[PDB]
DNA sequence: TACAAAATTCCATGACA
DNA sequence: ATTGTCATGGAATTTTGTA
DNA sequence: TACAAAATTCCATGACA
DNA sequence: ATTGTCATGGAATTTTGTA
């Protein structure tokens, strides 16, 4: 082939001369600082480096350093990725070693009834015969509301709401995608009522933290109030409601329901201190407390992050892998980027799924 | 004096019996003494027990200093008189056909009655379902004094539900 | 009470002056900037903060913060910790804020056969009866056996391993606690050949890690064979600890079955640099190499770690906690300090315990 | 030339029948040429079938350049001649009834039949559980050349069980 | 223009299926 | 089509009562 | 005594029930 | 009575072929 005119001492585009490049046994040999190896001719190479990866589906060097053993040509490493980019199952199945971006950490909703997030805690232990509870937190204040449930479905799910709306109704309902609020017979309940519904990307209860973070202090609450006692925990669920809805955020110096009314009720340890002025001075002192609260900023970037272009090769999670198969999908393409951190993708294949960066692997080579 | 607040007084009282609507009777009334914020309570009947179960509701939200009423066996049981000591909540009564409270809650406690009788002909067996249209028509409406909704008094901020 | 003396303008420890200390309706109060608060009597102080932390078990600031309303006296909080260091519920129930320390790294067996890790995989789906794996790591070379088993048991395990040591006999076989391993009938099969048994600390793989590691690499490889065929394991394994013992790891530029034998065998690639040595000089090459391998150090303490002291109040996660109870056992005591990561505690109620410190926090208070 | 290593030869041979044991009949014996390391395979049949099962089991940890063997009907049909290819093996084969092999190979493969004759009689049953025993005192057992057991030029380290 | 020690604020760590 | 949150308790920093 | 670009080494990230 | 490990692929650092 081209390699004809090495052995002749003429001159090629890498193939550094230097190295006397000899013929054994109708190969074409080089003498190296390693040591003596082969070097195949050009339609050969791409057949030679898929043997060597197909052993163990091995990454860049593992591959390399197989190949090294034998043979040597120029540029062998740029050959070998070549290879790991067109590896169906090495890219399906292998992890990330690439972090997603900082998070985000969205602003406060301004006023309250301005956005409710909800979610089911449960199956718990049966209290009364029922088995879940239904927490809706409002984003501003904090504020909780619980309700028993004895499954977490959207016909129960509306049994509750229609009370707390009772109060008042909010604009925006968050939830998770679970079963009861995706429903059309939910989604019709909401339009209803002109209330708009928002779900968070598909598993990542993280958007739904701030329900979530609710959840932890009542599960917490709960354990807290029942050790020794037999899990009754039905009867305990207001009162559980009422000391987290009156307990101070220590960041924030306020209890949610102060937040809510600006005052405290007939509780434990009422604070005083604006029992001097009428009802509309505390009001307005309120609505300065609400728009001078602490806000968080996003952290910094983890040093090996990653973030979404648009038209980027990434790959989704697998949702619920079985045994022994791979842990995610195949590549697809960045549509649309949302923000930092939430990309709408042409998956398999193909639809629009918006997806967090959680989810998402860029497609390495 | 100290000028008044939300959650200073809480007047209570029941209308009914009513057509039955999915087994219900009696609605138990609960406006708010400074704001006028109203809550509503549908019950079996006008009974210290019925009353208990519903005020356990109110009170997961907000604990009144006060809770004022007229002498119905249901306010005036010694059930009821030691439910309201557990949660400190000091008990008062209007004198036996002299119903003294506010100017502001019996305009309100009017307006509920007349908004009851008004929606319920027509469809005198589905008012329950109605109860939390009601109970948003009536916090959301204006008071002639303030120009304020109780909404707006209790929250101080506007609802998404204006009328 | 002592408060007496105060309202007369005679001074106390603590209680500071400038500010004048009044009397209404019997209750000692003080005009501060803050506002005007009650002082409580020394004796009714305890039940105070009592009663206010009762509301939600809260911490030290949320606690405060509700007394804050109604009373003041001096060194308010000294008085809240001296509380929350006595509620049992929220010792046993509330979770830790401190990582523990830096992990270790221990040393590479010297030779090969000084230590064995094992472990089993599964359940998997059936495969010709079979359901689970035995996975015997080499400590030193990290050459790999498998053994597909019907169970994960003591019985079969036995079997296995008699076929293994046909090859050799090792000095010591690490494992985790699993029933398998820690039944008398292997304890003893493994003294009549001489091995010692040693075992990992309760719940933490990661001291089984070098084979938990190997079982990575196990389960990606079959996922990567299995994509598209029906999940038929059982004849693959072989393949599998053939590719996997002649892989080379990037770190040590050597495949285990080279650390282990010195040559490659008629693998495909086989490395041929040796090919010039008599045995014996390639045999003390060998034994060079393996003395030369990298060697990871332990990493930098996180900012906020905490390592066990002798005789220190500390807490053991518990086992499986049931629904809506405590996450922690009550408080035991730091016996012995094995290493800067594994202790020995006094425990409920009470037996000698070898735990992690990844499964303790220190009592708080 | 280039010297002698391991893995560069492995000699097979079948011993049998032997009194049943576990249901075996058989064994299998597999010596390296170099270092003497050996296997040992218990089979039910000195048939092509029987050596591929077992020596997949040898092949799993290393693989031969060349296996060396009689004429015996198992080594020569085509599917074991088949399985070698494969693997890329080279077979080779000692002429009829004139079995050449290594000085080193006719010895240790002299020993193993006196060692397996000495501990089967007095348990003629039982000596399928004693393979093991038997493989690990073979390999462990110092050559008058080199003053190596089998085990150290192999591993290149001294075993936890020395004779 | 100053000190020791209380009182406050900072913030990593962990957990909400 | 959307997005993490925040109680907790030592450490670290600021404010306080007295000169 | 110096360059561009290949070849190597570094190392955070993730997952082993 | 004991204890984390290490393939992976971009980035970052070193070595290389030529002056
Ligand atoms: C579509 C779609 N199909 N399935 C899902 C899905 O998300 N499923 C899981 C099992 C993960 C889930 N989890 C939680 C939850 O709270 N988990 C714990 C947690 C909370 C906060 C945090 F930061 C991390 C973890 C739910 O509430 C919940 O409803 N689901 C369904 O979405
Ligand atoms: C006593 C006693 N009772 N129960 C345990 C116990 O440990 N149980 C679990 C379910 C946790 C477990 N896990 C693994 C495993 O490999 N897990 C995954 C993993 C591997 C490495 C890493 F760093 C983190 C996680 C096992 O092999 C195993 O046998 N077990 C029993 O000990
Ligand atoms: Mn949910
Ligand atoms: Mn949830
Ligand atoms: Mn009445
Ligand atoms: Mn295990
Ligand atoms: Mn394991
Ligand atoms: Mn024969
Ligand atoms: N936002
Ligand atoms: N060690
Ligand atoms: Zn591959
Ligand atoms: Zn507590």
């Amino acid at each position: 082939a081209e390699l004809d005119q090495l052995l002749q001492g003429h001159y090629i585009k890498g193939y550094p001369k230097q190295y006397t490049y000899f013929l054994e046994d109708g190969k074409v040999k080089v003498s190296r600082p390693e040591g003596v190896k082969i070097i195949p001719p050009q339609s050969d190479r791409q057949k030679i480096v898929l043997q060597a990866h197909n052993l163990a589906h091995t990454g860049r060097e593992a591959t390399l350093l197989k190949i090294a053993n034998l043979y040597w040509w120029p540029n062998m490493r740029k050959d070998v990725v070549k290879q790991l980019g067109r590896c169906q199952q090495c890219l399906i199945t292998n992890a990330s070693n690439k972090a997603s971006g900082p998070i985000l950490r969205p602003d406060r909703p301004q006023k309250p009834f301005d956005k409710f997030f909800i979610d089911y805690i449960g199956p718990l232990p049966p209290s009364q015969g029922y088995l879940y509870v239904l927490v809706v937190v409002d984003g501003m204040t904090g504020f909780t509301w619980l309700y028993p449930t004895k499954a977490p479905s959207t016909s129960a799910t509306v049994k509750s709401l229609n009370v707390l709306t009772s109060i008042a109704i909010p604009k925006v309902i968050h939830s998770d995608q679970g079963a009861a609020f995706t429903s059309s017979t939910f989604a019709e309940w909401a339009k209803e009522r002109g209330i708009h519904l928002e779900f968070s990307t598909p598993y990542h209860p993280q958007s739904s933290g701030k329900v979530e973070r609710k959840n932890s202090d009542i599960k917490r609450l709960l354990t807290k109030l029942l050790v020794g006692r037999p899990t009754k925990w039905y009867d305990l669920l207001p009162v559980v409601q009422l000391a987290l809805n009156n307990t101070y955020s220590p960041v924030l110096k306020y209890t949610p329901h102060q937040l809510l009314f600006g005052i405290d009720s007939n509780t434990p340890f009422a604070n005083q201190d604006t029992l001097d002025l009428t009802r509309e001075e505390e009001l307005s002192l309120l609505q300065e407390i609400r728009t001078s609260l602490y806000h968080p900023s996003t952290p910094p970037a983890s040093s090996r992050s990653w973030s979404p272009v648009v038209g980027q090769l990434v790959q989704e999670r697998v949702a619920r892998p079985a045994s022994l198969r791979p842990r995610w999908h195949k590549p697809s393409t960045v549509l649309k980027v949302l923000n930092p951190r939430t990309v709408v993708i042409l998956d398999h294949l193909g639809n629009n799924r918006t997806v967090s960066i959680d989810n998402l692997k860029p497609t390495s080579h | 004096d100290r000028p008044q607040k939300p959650f200073d007084k809480f007047f209570i009282d029941y209308i009914g019996p009513l057509p039955p609507s999915q087994g219900y009777l009696y609605v138990l009334v609960v406006v708010d003494g400074m704001t006028g914020f109203t809550w509503l309570y549908p019950t079996k009947a006008p009974s210290t027990s019925a009353t208990v179960k519903s005020l356990n509701v109110l009170t997961s939200i907000a604990i009144p200093k006060v809770i004022h009423s007229d002498q119905g066996a249901a306010f005036t049981s010694s059930t009821f008189a030691e439910w309201a000591k557990e949660r400190g909540i000091h008990l008062e009564f209007s004198t036996p056909y002299h119903p003294q409270s506010s100017g502001k809650v019996e305009r309100k406690n009017s307006d509920i009655k007349r908004l009851l009788t008004k929606l319920l002909v027509g469809r005198p067996t589905k008012w329950y379902d109605l109860l939390p249209v009601v109970q948003l028509a009536l916090n959301n409406t204006y008071s002639p004094v303030l120009k304020y909704t109780p909404h707006q008094l209790l929250f101080g901020i506007d609802s998404n539900t204006p009328f």
